[PDB]
RNA sequence: AUGAUGAGGUUAAUAGGUUCGAGGUGGAAGCAUGGUGACAUGUGGAGCUGACGAAUACUAAUCGAUCGAAGACUUAAU
RNA sequence: CGCGAGCUGGGUUCAGAACGUCGUGAGACAGUUCGGUCCCUAUCCGUCGUGGGCGUAGGAAAUUUGAGAGGAGCUGUCCUU
RNA sequence: GACAAUGGUAGGAGAGCGUUCUAAGGGCGUUGAAGCAUGAUCGUAAGGACAUGUGGAGCGCUUAGAAGUGAGAAUGCCGGUGUGAGUAGCGAAAGACGGGUGAGAAUCCCGUCCACCGAUUGACUAAGGUUUCCAGAGGAAGGCUCGUCCGCUCUGGGUUAGU
RNA sequence: ACCGAUAGUGAACCAGUACCGUGAGGGAAAGGUGAAAAGCACCCCGGAAGGGGAGUGAAAUAGAACCUGAAACCGUGUGCU
RNA sequence: UUAAGUUAUUAAGGGCGCACGGUGGAUGCCUUGGCACUAGAAGCCGAUGAAGGACGUUACUAACGACGAUAUGCUUUGGG
């Protein structure tokens, strides 16, 4: 059985968040909230929040092992963008793309 | 000054294969609390 | 010896500030380098105290600020008068150290490693 | 640099503005081709 | 530049501190004497000294963790 | 008439002005004279350095062979004969 | 059944395929229409089917009409979306520490120290701006970072003249 | 044998309106839950957003950006390389 | 064993194919709104203060309609 948690249209930039979220994937559940609570980039204290909710899922909704789950999926989408503009010299806007995310970690212990 | 070619969906990937990050020091703290990073004291959740 | 991003007197300014409140407070939170450099600031600064005399008051007083502690039972005593004091009665027996160094995390707006320097 | 429009509350009303328009037949030409199209603002 | 390279990581002199130097500056403060004074002289090559040298575990190089071989066939001599 | 996405801009085809000359004139000369804004965050190739990966039929540590490639390569004067 | 022809641009001629609508006829659809997606199907071509998903109401076929009838290009127009690239930048400048606040503090508050302006970055007052002013409350968006703060948002207040 | 939302009036939408201009003047973009709001009571994570259940409904990848959701683009897996 | 010879295994990453997502709003269907007309009226008001507006008026009120202080309406005659 799989447990997973989204969270939808999160404003850190697809790039940035997939750096982190290749660190996590394929281990078990224990060591990717060390990982996540030691990386010091901007989106590790929200893949933590998530992963956070996505075993709080298992235990809950699905009665799991939270001991022994391993993080299967870990991928983030793109979400609607906000399209802001940026004056820089002689009357001549730029369009600044403020991004955002669709993060989604899936859990399981590997068993059917 | 300005690129002649766009670069493809490959050629990108390519090069940002070393645009990684690196896993952490990550040793436990054996008096108490969770995994600390490594020759740092802690601060919460731990007792280094 | 570092420059830690700043002029000769912007340094010379921080070092001395950042040396006088780790007489005040005996433990400060500053980043790594910050305290890299302030560690050979503070302990030539309890070397001038184990002395004692007054060509040493003299020397000591080119660095610490003018700052007051607050002790206990309302009495105020400068950060000149509790370096010869207090910290020069604690190491008359040991031969240097003074210092420690505790690295902790980053913070959250740099990467800027934190340290707590104590005063052992 | 000094730029163009420096404020005047009393020369736009007075360039500008109803008694301005209404006082010469050319101004009423402008006011009936804005009540002509649904102009919210005359003058 | 980064990373690489090199010296080290407690059985440790790696860096700092401390102690002693080297070199540098040129006679500290305080005190005494003399001068009405400004100042001189003595105390005294004095004090001070960032990167240099040596000594010293005083402080910090913690506990840890990761990676890493099992030796293919074929024929020929042996 | 190598080299300005390496540099200057003195020379010159810019707007000003003046002389000579020509034209009735506005102007003109390819005659002078004074003055006159030099944009670019390097994608690819190429170059100068530097890492990572893998291979080199076990894995390592250390010393090397040199197939090759590159650098160097100038010359005066004086004295003896 | 013989025989002959069949490269081809401007250009001429011929025969077609699809598209939307109309007319008549004949139909198909919640036992799932059109679309959409996939497939190893058929026709000489433009094309046509079928199957299975998705989809949740229409649409085929035959004959004949009508045309806003077929796109890859116009430094086309309008939408999205990349590339450059995690690159340039982050708009003159000195902060440091302690305490506090909180889900969270290099940035918010308080404190001390330091620094800067000081014929002014200090006070008034016009123009001009309109409510930004003041209290609580909030943190989506705005602030070139952060944010517990704000000229932001929410709620409630605030301007008194015989001179 | 008129249009079906880049069409048809600029405007199917609190349009000559945001917005632009000192002014005349110029001038947008933006329709679709379901039959019925029955618009998710409660539980869990979280500061909140968000989610995971449960529940409504024929359907909830019909959840208010809400009919279908095509490509560009972004991903995560893989079979062969 | 030693030679000599041959051929792999690697995928940091990439390619193709497949599967599953996300973004995005094409397409299908739909229509409140438009478009072109036909027929029948009518066309232009105002110093008795027009067209246009501006401020107001609902228990709570922003806007738009509606109506002005008798204000989110009043009276009356008829429908209902
Ligand atoms: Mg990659
Ligand atoms: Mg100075
Ligand atoms: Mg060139
Ligand atoms: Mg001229
Ligand atoms: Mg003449
Ligand atoms: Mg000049
Ligand atoms: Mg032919
Ligand atoms: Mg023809
Ligand atoms: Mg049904
Ligand atoms: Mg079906
Ligand atoms: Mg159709
Ligand atoms: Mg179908
Ligand atoms: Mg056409
Ligand atoms: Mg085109
Ligand atoms: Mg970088
Ligand atoms: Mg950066
Ligand atoms: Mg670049
Ligand atoms: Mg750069
Ligand atoms: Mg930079
Ligand atoms: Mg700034
Ligand atoms: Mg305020
Ligand atoms: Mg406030
Ligand atoms: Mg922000
Ligand atoms: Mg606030
Ligand atoms: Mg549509
Ligand atoms: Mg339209
Ligand atoms: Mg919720
Ligand atoms: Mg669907
Ligand atoms: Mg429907
Ligand atoms: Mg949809
Ligand atoms: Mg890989
Ligand atoms: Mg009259």
């Amino acid at each position: 059985m799989e447990a997973k948690a989204v969270a939808r249209t999160i404003r850190i930039a697809p790039r940035k968040v997939r750096l982190v979220l290749d660190l996590i994937r394929g281990k078990n559940a224990a060591e990717a909230i060390a990982i996540l609570k030691l990386t010091n980039k901007a989106s590790s204290p929200v893949i933590e929040k998530v992963l956070m909710s996505a075993l709080a899922n298992a235990e809950h909704n699905y009665d799991m092992n939270t001991d022994e789950l391993v993080v299967k999926e870990a991928y983030a989408n793109e979400g609607p963008t906000l399209k802001r503009f940026r004056p820089r010299a002689q009357g001549r806007a730029s369009a600044i793309n403020k991004r955002t995310s669709h993060i989604t970690i899936v859990v399981s212990d590997g068993k059917e | 000054a300005v690129p002649k070619r766009r670069t493809s969906k490959t050629r990108k990937n390519k090069r940002r294969t070393h645009f990684k990050i690196s896993v952490p020091g990550m040793t436990e703290c054996p008096n108490c609390g969770e995994y600390k990073l490594s020759h740092r004291v802690c601060k919460n959740c731990g007792s280094y | 010896y570092r420059k830690l991003g700043r002029t000769s007197d912007q340094r010379k300014a921080m070092l001395r500030d950042l040396a006088t409140s780790l007489i005040i407070s005996e433990r400060i939170e500053t980043t790594e380098a910050r305290a890299k450099e302030v560690r050979s600031v503070v302990e030539k600064l309890i070397t001038l105290g184990k002395k004692g005399d007054l060509a040493s008051r003299r020397n000591a007083a080119k660095t610490l600020r003018n700052v007051e502690i607050l002790n206990e039972d309302e009495t105020t005593q400068t950060a000149l008068q509790k370096l010869f004091g207090e910290i020069a009665e604690r190491y008359t027996e040991r031969q240097g150290g003074y210092t420690r160094i505790l690295k902790q995390g980053p913070r959250r707006g740099d990467g800027a490693e934190s340290v707590i320097i104590e005063l052992v | 640099v000094k730029r163009t429009y420096q404020p005047n509350k009393r020369k736009h009303s007075k360039v500008h503005g109803f008694r301005k328009r209404m006082s010469t037949k050319n101004g009423r030409k402008v006011l009936a081709r804005r009540r002509r199209k649904g102009r919210k603002v005359l003058s």
